[PDB]
């Protein structure tokens, strides 16, 4: 945010400093995995 | 702190009814921390997904080869909830 | 339910295990039967 | 007794000119037996195909990581016939 201030006439302007910052989103990797052994293919009625 | 890039897996079997073997690089080229620091309680909490419910890749009885910056030692996981604690193998 | 975890690059995948169970329904047999004697065909105003 | 579902490979290499590393789960989630019981003579006989002739997955010199319900230790296969016997490593 900025802000307005007052000054004496003919005096140098004094800015009200506007802050800056950088919001950094760090990218991450996630894995969801499973195994389906072939020995269960003929022993299951479902498709694992 | 724990760094996932320094955590590797040794055991090749995908059988989940048995245990797994891990290796951790805490030497000067890794996390650069002592074996005592790595073996402290809750150090491997970041490796778990939900440590409060004991959900994660580490299981009870898993063997971890800890390579600290001063020495190396085999360790074994005892609890995964509410904290991950290891003990000397 | 499955679950997603993280791993180091080029590291072997470590799946989060999915549980299974089974539910069993027991089949039973029931009968609802009745008789209608032919001598009542001509003696009733309804169709028995 | 021995359960094949609790035995898994550790060494990733398929080189048959070198030894293999195994891991056994005898903890509460596995066989639920002590290290001494698992390390007894002839315990791993059910893993071999024909123990009378020394024919099976285990070879002489293979390292087995045994996790009992009380502790864990490294063991080495000494003989595969007529019984599978192990000793500490």
């Amino acid at each position: 945010e900025g802000m307005a201030n007052q000054k004496a006439p003919q005096d140098d302007i004094t800015p009200m400093n506007v802050s800056n910052r950088d919001a950094e989103a760090v990218i991450e990797d996630w894995y969801a995995s499973e195994y389906a052994d072939r020995s269960f293919q003929n022993k299951l009625a479902v498709n694992a | 702190a724990f760094g996932i890039n320094y955590m590797g897996r040794v055991s090749t079997s995908a059988n989940n009814d048995t245990q797994k073997v891990w290796i951790y690089n805490g030497t000067a080229t890794g996390s650069n921390e002592t074996v005592a620091t790595i073996a402290a309680s809750g150090y491997f909490n970041a490796f778990m997904v939900n440590v409060a419910l004991g959900k994660g890749p580490l299981g009870v009885g898993d063997l971890i080869i800890i390579n600290g910056n001063d020495a190396s030692a085999f360790y074994t996981v005892q609890t995964i909830t509410p904290n991950v604690t290891v003990s000397v193998f």
